[PDB]
């Protein structure tokens, strides 16, 4: 496999700045959506069950 | 029983808007208007009917003159009594006998300096940088001043007029050592052994070659000349200027003709 | 090289982008199945649905 | 087109040059010059360097202690909930009082936190003003920024302290946020009877439509002369070219005078400074010598008045109430 | 966060002040299309037997009608309030008497409610009146109810979000029951609960007055917010804006000032009033627990109860005539 | 009556209709075909306001008012006195902002200069006819537009606004009185920074613009440079009305609610409640 | 193993600095978001039970 | 090298910056299992739950 040589042309320091700021930003998403929920937070008294 | 009240019906903001008023038109007539009447004044009349009183009098309209000690040397006036009076028996005639009618020029404007080729009388000097050195220079005479890498660099392009015909080629990019900003091209134009500068406002750059509607690919060769190579001096760059601003009224005479 | 790097430092981030990203993924998945044990967030299809 | 006067096609780069000198505090001009290349199409491409001294770092700690206050009052406000502060941060504000305390200091939950913000705010603008004022006096320049800065300055003690002093409250002043400073805004003009009706809330306005005829009308002159070299505006002061004989003689032949290359910046000074000093003479008159700007209008014989269009309907309340509770405690 | 156009603009004010309502013609036809579901009235019925408290055991309210009559209110009140639960709701399946059930007390209070409503506050409902169904819209719970603390969803039918139910939520539950404003207050809770404030804040002479103007003797700002708020609900309650009843030149000044809407807003203002702190606030040990508030209180009105976001209750719809025995009571 | 360098850049030529006939001067003004109108235009329109004025309840000069008409006239001519006056006057001061622009294209092609100031002095122009002819035509009526008088167009403005609920909500409007803000500030700026550099103090040296870079450079650690800020002036104050007619024109035609409702766009987002 | 020829290409100063702000916010994102709940709150008196 | 750097220094970084995360981690780990003990963060599925 010829992979490697996309670091030859892609700059592996932006990669992985951008996988760095990308993968934080969804993750802050996924755990800031899942603690918006009823159902699905884990740090409240469980809400919104009868 | 009322904050602010003077009698039955004066109260303090009523006065204080009549003071607002004072402090507005006493610092713009008392003040700001003399500061105005700096240069051009004391005003002319070449065909007036009555007797003005003389030009090197302070005849009341007039500030009295303020000093600029200049940075690099001596001093200047404002009003400036040397640039009072103007010596260059402009090259016109008049269209009618008042002086609210427009001038004709006799005859090739643009090389006569009337008009919208209208040169001031400015210092024959050369503008300087704060360190003493020529402000504008040739990039042959600055190494140290670069094109920013990756910006077109014109040198090499062709030079077209405004009739579409190729006039010359860029030969050189004069910078401004204090500013750091480009000004001008020098061209090298076609058919002389002769460079013409050319504001770089008048251009119109391409990769492909730089555009000019000014003036006509043969008036290229009638632009005024620099006394020195590789420095201007505040005249020239005024008469330089002021070559192609003509020619946006002068080049064809279709220029200075209106729609309807 | 358009972006500095010699062919075996190329190689040499690669093999270590590669593993890295690899070894990620696969604890995140391991991590998903420990959170749906706690969790079990895709709840079946429930009676009135369509 | 002169497309130069659009933006800068070709960037010029040059040797890195310390600026000139000023009588104290080169050894405080620090940073390298760094160059980005968008920033050189619209102007200079070159940032820094920055100078420090004391009076920077002054402004900074008290304007940084100020937003901090402010910052961690607006999260208390979303009972520190990052992602609900970062949805509701134009909503989000620090009040001064609700209650009437006069001109005591509140309780620090009902205005004690504002009190201390404002006072971070207004120490930050009076260093920000010495640095203002002794750089220019450092590098050998007259000060007519930082007295232009100090009018505004002036203005925003006016709304945020000088009228709370003068009508005795610190419930009239200004709230920190995006959107409760507006709602300051309104809730002001309504409480004085409708600013549009003060004459220097009309000077001010004046004077900022003015400033926004001025620089455009200045700009665009500058640029249609930018070919003669008019941008270059010392010089043209001190040995006048075409370019400003074209600029005076564009606006004799369009309105009938004009200014000089060097008058038209104290023009433009002068309007600038107005709208503060129009602004703040409006906000000390109001509450102390005038209560409704309207009436006092209707008292002047300004105000216009209209026909009902729908009938005309008496108040359903007069004479059912004393008139002392509009603005006054009933006890 | 874009509203196609046209819109349909109607002068309240006279030529040139730009006076008038603004609406969009989708939302007007939505709302108009909800409020036809309004139940035609039910066919008349000959008023002919002895009166219905000399049949019936425990009728306290509508004694005076017969049998006839009085059944046919008992249907029209099981079509306005409990439709799906019928007459279930309020009684027990043998014992059309007892009072056993919450919802039976209640409707008696609710029937003396909209009776007072009908005879003592035409000077706001003129000759439209009310029915069980302008609040209830065919619901136990009426779809806008308030308590002492604003809520989110403004209809309670639906199930709140986390956010609509957390703390971190407050100030977005403060913006969306004054029309997304900022303001930092929960107007009903101030004005239309009770009477204990004045609305009116604005003063009503050109100059400051002694005795009122200084100091510990002023109003605080904060209540000129309040109004605003309030203003700003009523607004969005009616589904209107503030020129149906301003001439903003002066929103203190009557006469040509201002609209015959906004005397009549000024009588809903006491009758919301009036109804919250005798009608609905009393009913508080009635209810069960999750009825009640976060204080312990009972629900109550406002505005948006009865209007839901148009000028007039179901564009103006009556059943007055067809109903005699839910007002106006002839003593 | 001339400056005293003003006699060479006299010349005839330039115009955009006339020619010869026009082409000249009256004391400083250059007068032109456009001159001729813009006069025409003025003269009517003061005499009209004059006049319509004369009719009104007040004569105080404050308190006149000339409105348009009722909006049951949409588009219409109205009785002079229920509107007409208002359309008449209306019609002159497009006439005369049109003629004035137009005068100030061709005094710039006389004089070399590039077109700038009649192309800024559009922005107002394009504003005004916003507010009285392209929103008119939106809501369906001339009774939209704002009438002519002192504190009367404020009136028109203030109920405009609060037709809204708070204007202050509005993106236009927050854009727009941004750019006012900074326009004002940077004008401040700009003319402080060439009267300290030409004006240092008693006996002091003129300055350069290696100082003026300076100044900026150590208090704020940016300097836009002498052109540039020339530009920036022209950008700011152009985009006080670009960006205000987008909240104007949007108001009533594009938007019938309150503005801070709009912002529910940002504040319902179901991701965050 | 050639891991430490990341130091070689992406200035370590950087690194620190970003770890540094990035640590920090992530830190005060969650101390303020627990002491947003009522549960796992240790500042406050205790809410959300009876 | 790009950065500075030479060889023995990336090394000597690099030796110490893994050294610092791995210590930084494990001190997360174990407080993490001591604030468990002050307060259990993932309670068991409630009731109702689905
Ligand atoms: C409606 C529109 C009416 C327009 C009438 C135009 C009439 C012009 C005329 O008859 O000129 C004959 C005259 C004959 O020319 P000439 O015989 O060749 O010249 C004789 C002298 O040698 C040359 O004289 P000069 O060049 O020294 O002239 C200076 C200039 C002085 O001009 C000014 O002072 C301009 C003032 C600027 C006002 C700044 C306002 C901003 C500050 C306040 C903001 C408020 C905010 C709220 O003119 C005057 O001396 C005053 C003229 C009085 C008539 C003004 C009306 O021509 C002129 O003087 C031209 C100047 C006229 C300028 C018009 C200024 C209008 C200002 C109105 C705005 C103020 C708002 C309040
Ligand atoms: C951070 C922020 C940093 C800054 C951010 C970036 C900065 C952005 C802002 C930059 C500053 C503003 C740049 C504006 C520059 C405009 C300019 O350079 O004009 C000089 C330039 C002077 O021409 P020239 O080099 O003397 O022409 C050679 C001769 O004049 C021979 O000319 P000719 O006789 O062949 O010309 C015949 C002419 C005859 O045209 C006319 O007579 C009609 C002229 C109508 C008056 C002007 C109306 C402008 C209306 C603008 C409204 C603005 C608001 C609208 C809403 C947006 O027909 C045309 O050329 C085209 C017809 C329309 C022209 C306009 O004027 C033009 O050629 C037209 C340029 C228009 C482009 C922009 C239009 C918008
Ligand atoms: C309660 C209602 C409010 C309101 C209602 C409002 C409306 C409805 C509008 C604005 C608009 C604007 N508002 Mg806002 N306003 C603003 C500022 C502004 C401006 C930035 C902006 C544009 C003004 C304009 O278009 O003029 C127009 C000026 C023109 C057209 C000048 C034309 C000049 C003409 C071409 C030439 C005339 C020459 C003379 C006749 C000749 C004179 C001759 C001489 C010789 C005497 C501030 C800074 C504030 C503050 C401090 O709160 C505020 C509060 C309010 N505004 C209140 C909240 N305002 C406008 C906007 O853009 O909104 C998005 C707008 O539509
Ligand atoms: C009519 C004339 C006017 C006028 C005039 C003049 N105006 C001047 C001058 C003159 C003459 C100067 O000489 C002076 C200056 O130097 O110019 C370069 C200045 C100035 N006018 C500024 C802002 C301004 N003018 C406004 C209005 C008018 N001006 C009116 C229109 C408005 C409006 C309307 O909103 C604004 C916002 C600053 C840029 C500057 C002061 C900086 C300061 O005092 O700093 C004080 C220092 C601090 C507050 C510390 C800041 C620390 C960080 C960076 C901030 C926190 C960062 C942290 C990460 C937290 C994040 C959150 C946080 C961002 C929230
Ligand atoms: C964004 C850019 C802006 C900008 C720009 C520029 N601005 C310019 C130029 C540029 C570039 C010029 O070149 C030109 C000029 O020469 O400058 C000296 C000009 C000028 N900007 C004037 C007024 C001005 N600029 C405002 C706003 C901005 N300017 C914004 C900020 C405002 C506001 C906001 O109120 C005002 C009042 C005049 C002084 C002058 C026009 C002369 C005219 O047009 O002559 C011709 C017309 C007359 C002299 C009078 C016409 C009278 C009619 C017939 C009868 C009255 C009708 C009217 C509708 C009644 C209104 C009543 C009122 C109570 C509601
Ligand atoms: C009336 O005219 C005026 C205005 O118009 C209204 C103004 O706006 C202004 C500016 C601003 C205001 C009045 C509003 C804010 C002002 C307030 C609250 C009062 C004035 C306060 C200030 C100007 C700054 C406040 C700063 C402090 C209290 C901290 C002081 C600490 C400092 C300066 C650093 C500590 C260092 C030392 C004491 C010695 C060493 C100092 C140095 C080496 C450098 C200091 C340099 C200088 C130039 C003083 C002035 C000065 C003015 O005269
Ligand atoms: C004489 O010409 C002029 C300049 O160039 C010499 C200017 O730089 C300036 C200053 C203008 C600017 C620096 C751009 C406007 C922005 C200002 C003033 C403050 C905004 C904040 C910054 C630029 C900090 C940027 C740092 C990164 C003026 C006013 C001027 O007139
Ligand atoms: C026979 C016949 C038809 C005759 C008709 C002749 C004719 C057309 C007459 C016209 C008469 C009329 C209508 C006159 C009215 C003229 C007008 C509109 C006057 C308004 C003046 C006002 C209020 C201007 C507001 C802006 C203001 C405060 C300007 C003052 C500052 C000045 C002078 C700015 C102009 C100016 C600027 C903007 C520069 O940048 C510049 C740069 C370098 C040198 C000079 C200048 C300069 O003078
Ligand atoms: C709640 C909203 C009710 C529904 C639904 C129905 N009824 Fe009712 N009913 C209600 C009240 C509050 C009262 C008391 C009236 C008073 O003035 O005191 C009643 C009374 C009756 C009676 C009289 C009982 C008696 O004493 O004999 C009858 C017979 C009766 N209601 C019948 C009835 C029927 C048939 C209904 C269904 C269509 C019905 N009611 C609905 C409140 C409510
Ligand atoms: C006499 C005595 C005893 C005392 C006098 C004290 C004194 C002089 C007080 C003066 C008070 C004054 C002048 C107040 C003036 C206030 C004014 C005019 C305010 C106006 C507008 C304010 C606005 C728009 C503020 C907006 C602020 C923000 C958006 C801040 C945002 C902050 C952040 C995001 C930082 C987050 C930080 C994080 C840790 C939570
Ligand atoms: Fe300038
Ligand atoms: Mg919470």
């Amino acid at each position: 496999s010829a992979s490697w040589k996309l670091w030859l042309i892609l700059d592996p320091r932006r990669v992985l700045t951008a996988l760095f700021i990308y993968l934080t930003v969804i993750a802050l998403l996924i755990h800031f959506g899942l603690l918006s929920t009823n159902r699905l937070n884990w740090w409240e008294f469980q809400r919104g069950l009868p | 029983m009322y904050y602010g009240a003077l009698a039955n019906h004066l109260d303090i903001a009523q006065l204080a808007w009549y003071g607002h008023w004072l402090v507005i038109w006493t610092v713009v007539l008392f003040y700001l208007r003399r500061e105005d009447r700096r240069e051009g004044y004391p005003l002319v009349e070449p065909l007036g009917l009555v007797k003005l009183p003389s030009p090197d009098v302070q005849s009341g309209e007039l500030p009295y003159p303020k000093t600029f000690t200049l940075y690099h040397g001596g001093t200047v006036q404002a009003p400036n009594p040397n640039r009072r009076y103007e010596t260059r028996e402009l090259k016109l005639a008049q269209t009618d006998g008042f002086e609210g009618a427009p001038l004709a020029p006799t005859g090739n404007p643009m090389v006569d300096g009337v008009g919208p080729a209208s040169w001031a009388e400015r210092s024959e000097v050369v503008d300087s940088t704060f360190e003493g050195k020529a402000k504008i220079v040739p990039l042959r005479a600055a190494p140290e001043f670069y094109i920013a890498e990756g910006d077109l660099d014109p040198r090499g392009l062709p030079v077209f007029g405004a009739d579409g015909i190729e006039a010359g080629t860029v030969t050189d990019l004069w910078v401004d050592r204090s500013e750091y900003y480009f000004r001008y091209l020098e061209i090298s134009v076609a058919g002389s052994a002769r460079t013409a500068l050319m504001p770089l406002g008048f251009a119109s750059i391409t990769k492909d070659g730089v555009k000019v509607q000014a003036i006509l690919a043969s008036q290229f060769a009638n632009v005024p000349r620099l006394q020195s190579r590789d420095q201007i001096t505040l005249r020239e760059e005024d008469k330089v200027s002021a070559y192609y601003a003509g020619g946006l009224l002068y080049a064809t005479p279709e220029r200075a003709e209106p729609l309807l | 090289s358009l972006t500095g790097l010699t062919e075996e430092e190329a190689k040499e981030f690669h093999s270590v982008f590669v593993s890295s990203m690899v070894l990620y993924l696969a604890t995140a998945v391991i991590v998903h199945y420990l959170v749906w044990t706690a969790r079990p967030w895709i709840a079946p299809i429930p009676k009135g649905w369509v | 087109a002169d497309f130069q006067t659009i933006y800068t096609q070709i960037q010029a780069r040059g040797p890195d040059h310390f600026g000139p000198s000023g009588q104290w505090g080169d050894i405080d001009r620090v940073g390298k010059p760094i160059f980005i290349k968008w920033l050189g199409r619209i102007g200079d491409a070159q940032i820094g360097p920055v100078y420090l001294g004391a009076s920077g770092v002054g402004g900074i700690a008290f304007g940084l202690t100020a937003i901090l206050i402010i910052g961690f009052n607006m999260l208390a406000q979303v009972s520190f909930d990052p992602l609900q502060f970062f949805r509701q941060f134009f909503w989000l504000g620090l009040y001064p009082p609700k209650a009437q305390y006069g001109m005591g200091i509140p309780p620090l939950n009902d205005g004690g936190w504002w009190l201390m913000a404002g006072l971070m705010m207004t120490l930050s603008l009076g260093c920000w003003w010495i640095r203002v004022y002794s750089r220019a006096r450092a590098l050998g320049l007259g000060t007519h920024i930082a007295w232009n800065f100090a009018m505004a300055i002036f203005f925003v003690l006016c709304i945020g302290f000088f009228h709370p002093v003068l009508v005795g409250s610190w419930s009239e002043a200004v709230p920190f946020g995006i959107f409760p400073h507006l709602d300051w805004l309104t809730a002001f003009s309504m409480r004085y009877g409708n600013f549009y009706y003060c004459p220097w809330h009309g000077f001010s306005i004046g004077f900022a439509y003015g400033c926004g005829l001025l620089f455009a009308a200045h700009g665009a002159t500058i640029l249609a002369v930018a070919r003669f070299g008019g941008d270059r505006e010392i010089e043209q002061i001190t040995d006048r070219g075409t370019a400003v004989e074209r600029a005076a003689l564009f606006w004799r032949w369009t309105m009938g005078f004009n200014a000089t290359i060097e008058s038209i910046h104290r023009w433009g000074w002068f309007f600038s400074f107005m709208v503060m000093f129009s602004a703040s003479v409006g906000i000390l008159l109001t509450g102390t010598f005038v209560d409704n700007w309207y009436l006092w209008c209707v008292k002047h014989g300004a105000a216009p008045d209209y026909p009902a269009f729908l009938p005309a309907t008496p108040d359903p309340r007069a004479g059912t109430f004393d008139p002392r509770t509009l603005t006054g405690v009933p006890q | 966060c874009f509203e196609p156009p046209p819109a349909i603009s109607t002068q309240t004010g006279f030529r040139g002040l730009s006076m008038g309502e603004v609406l969009h013609p989708a939302t007007v036809a939505a709302k108009k299309e909800r409020d036809a579901q309004y139940p035609p009235a039910l066919p008349a019925v000959k008023a002919e037997g002895q009166p219905v408290s000399k049949v019936y055991k425990n009728v306290k309210v509508l004694g005076d009608l017969t049998e006839p009559e009085f059944l046919r209110t008992m249907t029209a009140m099981t079509e306005w309030v409990s439709p799906k639960e019928g007459c279930t709701y309020c009684h027990d399946e043998a014992d059309l008497s007892s009072e056993a059930k919450y919802p039976f007390k209640v409707a008696r209070r609710m029937l003396e409610m909209t009776r007072h409503i009908n005879t003592d506050w035409t000077s706001h409902v003129a000759q439209t009146g009310v029915t069980c169904y302008t609040c209830h819209r065919g619901r136990p719970v009426p779809p806008y109810i308030r308590y002492l603390e604003p809520r989110l969803p403004l209809d309670n039918a639906i199930k709140p979000t986390f956010v609509e139910a957390d703390n971190s939520g407050h100030v977005v539950r403060l913006a969306k029951n004054t029309a997304y404003s900022a303001l930092n207050y929960d107007p009903f809770a101030m004005f239309l609960a009770n009477d204990k404030r004045e609305i009116r804040f604005v003063p009503q002479t050109a100059l400051p007055p002694v005795g009122v103007s200084r100091g510990m003797e002023r109003r605080p700002l904060s209540d000129a917010y309040a109004t605003f708020a309030l203003m700003m609900f009523i607004s969005d309650a009616i589904g209107t804006n503030c020129t149906f009843c301003h001439n903003p030149q002066t929103f203190e000044s009557w006469g040509n000032k201002s609209t015959p809407q906004r005397a009549i807003a000024w009588q809903g203002i006491k009758m919301t009033r009036d109804l919250n702190m005798n009608f609905l606030s009393p009913l508080k040990p009635v209810y069960p627990a999750n009825r009640l508030g976060a204080q312990g209180e009972a629900p109550m009105a406002d505005c948006r109860t009865c209007h839901q976001g148009v000028t007039k209750p179901l564009f103006g719809a009556s059943r007055m005539k067809d109903y005699p025995e839910l007002g106006p009571v002839k003593a | 009556a001339l400056l005293s360098f003003e006699r060479k850049y006299r010349v005839r030529g330039g115009t955009l209709i006339g020619g010869d006939l026009f082409d000249f001067w009256v004391g400083p003004f250059y007068v032109g075909f456009f001159g001729v109108s813009a006069i025409f235009f003025i003269f009517l329109g003061v005499s009209l306001i004059g006049y319509a004025a004369s009719q009104g309840p007040s004569l105080d000069p404050f308190a006149i008012s000339i409105n348009p008409p009722d909006l049951k006239y949409g588009f219409a001519g109205a009785p002079l006195l229920e509107g007409g006056f208002w359309q008449a006057i209306t019609v002159c001061a497009i006439g005369a902002f049109i003629s004035w622009q137009l005068r100030e294209v061709e005094i710039s092609r006389k004089l070399g200069m590039g077109w700038h100031v009649p192309i800024a002095f559009g922005v107002p122009i394009f504003m005004f006819l916003v507010l009285q002819v392209f929103r008119p035509i939106l809501m369906g009526g001339w009774g939209f537009a704002f009438p002519y008088g002192i504190l009367s167009h404020l009136d028109w403005v203030n109920n405009f606004g609060f037709q809204y609920l708070n204007w202050h909500y509005n993106p236009g409007h927050m854009s727009s009185v941004s750019f006012l803000f900074a326009n004002a500030m940077a004008l401040g700026l700009h003319g402080g920074l060439i009267l300290s550099v030409a004006n240092p103090g008693d006996g002091d040296k003129v300055k350069t613009a290696e100082h003026e870079n300076a100044y900026f450079r150590d208090v704020v650690g940016y300097s836009i440079g002498a052109l540039a800020i020339h530009r920036l002036g022209l950008f700011l104050a152009s985009n006080i009305f670009l960006t205000g007619a987008f909240g104007t024109i949007a108001s009533g035609p594009f938007w019938t609610r309150g503005w801070p409702e709009w912002w529910g766009w940002w504040l319902d987002i179901p991701f965050w409640s």
